[PDB]
């Protein structure tokens, strides 16, 4: 666990590669992605505030610190200080892993790390910089400040956590979940999104906490403009302790982002986005959700636009409870040869839903062709980049209209036999054949009928409900339905902690599923001795997968640090009690002698064992979650969940091997645009942490140091929360 | 919503 909290100096780096894509847009098209390109990279920032407390201050020190020297230039003077090279690298790779991350914590496994050199010399490097002897007062006042949160590895700041454990932002430092859950409920009574608020508890003299709702927008509370969140700002009461819904959360940044994205109004191809746009702006600024909802419904409302984008706080992965977003926002190319190939999986993805464990009702009411595409990336701002996504995030939306799905396919063309652990010398063979081309598979079925099936039962105001209760049946029990989603309740906001983990597990199995059907193959042109292999190399990298995930549970404190790994986790437990010799995990010896492991996955009973627990665990997940069922569907995962020494596997001893063969994943650099005036260029950099360093010292040209400025200030607002 | 490389 040394080398948990660092990065290797050999971490591999790659360039998201979009030139053509970027070319082929004409220059209207072109800007019109320019604008969004820079508003995303303006919010981006504030992943940093909802990371870590001293992750701001540290962005700030190493814009500056390379603004003076870059790489090659801050070398010389870090080697002339004493430094041998393999220090000097590590840094560079700290900066550049603190860039991608948009902060100290890994954006997969929200763990912390920490530059890997002796904290004496850095001392030297950063004082005796060129940038020291210019405005040698900030960074001493940074240096002094941010010093040790860079390289403290205290047991209690290791993971990301509410209580005495981890470290969240999203919350004050004394919050517990205690406070999470009841200013949960406090949120759905009032029936407030949780996805763009913060929680911080204070206590005055006697021990009685009050509680501050704050709300991200330009726009502080202040005499309002008469919007939502206007009537919405003033003191309430709930048990005995008080809450305050209040706004102005990391303003001038979205002031920067709501430029941008006005500017990239009058570019827009249709009234579409020249209109959402305008509504994000109002989110943006009110910090009214509505107003981020219907420029959401306007996006899918928008088909197969030339330039795809999208932007706010949207996925939920990061906050310790499970309902606040994380800010991010992309600004993407759709490239047309390879979304056919998926369209195609759009036409005929009707039927399917048909053939998952749950009768039609069970599903969602009509059907659509949200949307399925393939864009090569340009800007993604925040933490990561996912392979595919579907969204809104507005479960209400996928059902009444639509959603959208989207394989990013310039982020693939990066990521691509040692390395190979816990698989065979066959197998990875397969591995390394299939793998790619499945990789489409398993996200399709992911996003289309991971999340695009499912139907929630919801109680609207009045008693009636969105369905016919009578004629509603559970297959599990027999009975009638007795429970739903009512008023203002959603998926995060009642199973919390799991709902993440949860619904991706549910999209992964169906991925497995659908995977194993001959229709889904010859649409991605696999059948005879094709269908075979690709359907094969998926399951076995699922439970692979399954065995990885180790790495990101933490067993002192019984948690899980992801919901994709977690899930992985638990598709490859249920696998595992199908038993029939169809999974094994060996404890074997690697030929470098130290542990290891090996995966036996038989194929011939794919479908004879496995397929059962697949659909049968499918059935009760959307049982559960259709109903609404939070008992049921914790005591069905978090006992699948479950990490213990009991054979005949002994997770808790395997999980050391695990972390022995673990990995470190890689880096990729991102492109920036400049603006010509009339015209609008490309700016590319190496694949490397110097050309990443590189890509961000140039990516704020005109406010770089205004923003640090700003992030400096935002945080010492709320150094006392921390 | 997520899905990773």
């Amino acid at each position: 666990a040394d080398t948990q909290y660092i990065l290797p100096n050999d971490i591999g780096v790659s360039s998201l590669d979009c030139r053509e894509a970027f070319r082929l847009l004409s220059p209207t098209e072109r800007l019109y992605a320019y604008h969004l390109s820079r508003a995303a990279w303006y919010g981006g920032l504030a992943v940093l505030l909802q990371t870590s407390p001293e992750a701001p201050y540290i962005y700030a020190l190493l814009s500056r610190l390379f603004r003076a020297q870059d790489p090659d230039q801050l070398r010389q003077h870090a080697l002339a200080e004493g430094l041998t090279e393999e220090e000097y690298q590590a840094f560079l790779v700290y900066a550049a892993g603190v860039y991608s991350n948009m902060g100290n914590y890994k954006s997969f496994g929200d763990t912390k790390f920490v530059p890997n050199l002796p904290k004496e010399k850095l001392e030297r490097v950063i004082l005796g910089s060129e940038a020291a002897q210019q405005h040698p007062e900030e960074v001493r006042g940074l240096w002094q400040t941010c010093g040790e949160l860079m390289f403290s590895l205290e047991p209690r700041l290791r993971h990301l956590g509410l209580g005495k454990e981890g470290i969240t932002t999203y919350f004050s430092g004394n919050c517990t979940m205690e406070d999470a859950k009841l200013a949960q409920d406090f949120l759905d009574s009032q029936n407030l999104s949780a996805y763009n608020t913060r929680l911080f508890k204070e206590v005055d003299g006697e021990g009685k906490p009050y509680y501050e709702v704050r709300l991200a927008s330009v726009l502080g509370s202040e005499p309002s403009l008469d919007s939502e969140v206007t009537s919405k700002l003033k003191s309430y009461e709930f048990r005995g302790s008080p809450f305050q819904v209040t706004r102005g959360d990391y303003a001038p940044i979205l002031q920067k982002v709501v430029e941008q994205l006005e500017k990239a109004k009058a570019y827009a191809a249709n009234s579409h986005q020249g209109q959402m746009l305008a509504q994000y702006i109002e989110s943006f600024t009110q910090g009214s959700i509505e107003a981020h909802k219907r420029g959401s419904r306007f996006w899918i409302q928008d088909k197969g636009p030339i330039v795809e984008s999208y932007i706010g706080f949207i996925e939920s992965y990061r906050d310790p409870f499970g309902s606040r977003g994380e800010f991010e926002g992309f600004v993407a190319v759709v490239n047309k040869a390879m979304s056919a190939k998926f369209e195609r999986l759009v036409a005929s993805a009707e039927q399917l839903l048909k053939e998952l464990p749950w009768p039609p009702t069970f599903e969602k009411d009509k059907f659509l062709t949200p949307d399925f595409t393939s864009l090569d990336v340009l800007t993604f701002a925040g933490s990561g980049i996912p392979a595919g996504i579907n969204i809104p995030n507005y479960d209400d939306l996928r059902q009444t209209e639509g959603f959208k799905n989207v394989s990013l396919g310039n982020v693939l063309a990066v990521a691509y036999r040692e390395k190979l652990t816990f698989l065979e010398e066959d197998d990875k063979d397969l591995y390394i054949l299939w793998k790619g081309p499945s990789f489409d598979v398993q996200v399709g079925l992911h996003a289309l009928l991971g999340h695009g099936s499912g139907k929630l039962f919801v109680q609207d105001e009045k008693g009636a409900f969105n369905f016919d209760q009578e004629t509603v049946i559970n297959p599990e029990t027999g009975e009638q339905i007795q429970s739903w989603y009512r008023s203002g309740e959603t998926w995060d906001s009642k199973f919390s902690t799991i709902a993440s983990s949860y619904e991706e597990c549910r999209a992964e199995s169906v991925g497995l599923y659908l995977c194993l059907h001959p229709q889904v193959l010859e649409i991605f042109g696999f059948e005879g001795a094709d269908a075979e292999d690709v359907i094969y190399v998926n399951w076995l990298n699922m439970v692979r997968a399954g065995l990885l995930a180790l790495e990101f549970y933490t067993p002192e404190a019984f948690n899980w640090r992801q919901a994709h790994m977690q899930a992985r986790f638990v598709i490859l437990r249920v696998l595992l009690e199908a038993g029939e010799g169809l999974v094994t995990i060996t404890p074997t010896t690697g030929s470098d002698g130290r542990p290891d492991a090996r995966v036996r996955l038989d194929r011939s009973k794919i479908r004879s064992v496995g397929k059962p627990a697949l659909e049968r665990f499918l059935r009760r997940l959307q049982v559960l979650k259709s109903t609404g069922d939070v008992a049921g569907g914790r005591a069905l995962y978090e006992g699948y969940a479950t990490v213990t020494d009991a054979p005949p596997e002994c997770f808790l001893t395997l999980r050391d091997t695990v972390l022995l063969r673990k990995e470190s994943r890689k880096l990729i650099v991102q492109p920036n645009t400049r603006l010509e005036g009339s015209d609008v260029q490309l700016l590319e950099y190496e694949a490397s942490a110097a050309g990443l360093i590189r890509s961000f010292s140039e990516r704020f040209p005109e406010d770089g140091p205004e923003l640090e400025e700003i992030l400096t200030q935002l945080a010492t607002a709320d150094a006392r929360f921390w | 919503v997520v899905y990773p490389w």
